[PDB]
DNA sequence: TATAATGGGAGCACGGATGCA
C-alpha cells in the first residue's frame, strides 16, 4: 500500500537516523562503517540473504556476521541503541523502497 | 481533585478547613504531520524534558 | 541531485500424447 505523509517523514526519518547511528558505531567500536552497515542490513534481511560484498575488505559470511553482531550487543546500553536505531533504519529503508515502485513503472512507461 | 491532608481550626460557629489538594491540569498539543512524538502514553515527564 | 508526480498496452488440419472431468 503507498504511504501517507506522516509515514513517508517516519521512514526517512528512521533512514537518515539510522546511517546517523551507524556512524556513531563506526565512531564507538572503531570498525569499518561500510562493514557494520552490511551485518546490520543482513541481520535485517535475515537468513534468507548473505553475500560478499565487492567493497568491503573483508568477505561476508553468517559466522562474521554474527561475530560483529555480537561485537555490537556487547557494548553498553546507551551505545546499545544505536543498535536498535540502525536496525530499525534498515527495515523502514526497506519498506520505503518497497512502498514507491509504483512511481518507477509509471515513469519507465513513457521510455 | 482530591484532598491529601484537612487541617481544621474550630473559630465561633464554623470551622476553617486548610486542605492540601492534589490535582490534575491538562493541556492540548496538535501535532504537525512533520512531527513525531519521542513519549510513551502514560509516561511521567518533567521539567525540560521533551514530549514532541 | 529537490513543486509534485505512485499498476502497461497490444492484438487450417490432423495427428499423438497427456491431462482432466
Amino acid at each position: 500500500p503507498l504511504l501517507t505523509l506522516e509515514e513517508e517523514v517516519e521512514l526517512a526519518r528512521k533512514v537518515e537516523e539510522g546511517m546517523e547511528a551507524i556512524k556513531k558505531l563506526s565512531e564507538i567500536t572503531g570498525l569499518d562503517p561500510d562493514l557494520i552497515r552490511e551485518v546490520v542490513r543482513a541481520k535485517i534481511l535475515g537468513s534468507a540473504r548473505v553475500r560478499h560484498i565487492p567493497g568491503l575488505k573483508e568477505t561476508l559470511d553468517p559466522k562474521t556476521v554474527e561475530e560483529i553482531d555480537q561485537k555490537l550487543k556487547s557494548l553498553p546500553k546507551e551505545h546499545k541503541r544505536y543498535l536498535h536505531i540502525a536496525r530499525e533504519g534498515e527495515a523502514a529503508r526497506q519498506h520505503l523502497i518497497e512502498a514507491n515502485l509504483r512511481l518507477v513503472v509509471s515513469i519507465a512507461k513513457k521510455y | 481533585v482530591r484532598a491529601a491532608q484537612v487541617e481544621a481550626e474550630e473559630e465561633g460557629e464554623t470551622v476553617y478547613l486548610t486542605l492540601f489538594l492534589e490535582w490534575t491540569e491538562p493541556k492540548d498539543y496538535r501535532v504537525q504531520p512533520h512531527m513525531n512524538v519521542v513519549v510513551p502514553e502514560g509516561a511521567r515527564v518533567e521539567a525540560g524534558d521533551k514530549i514532541v
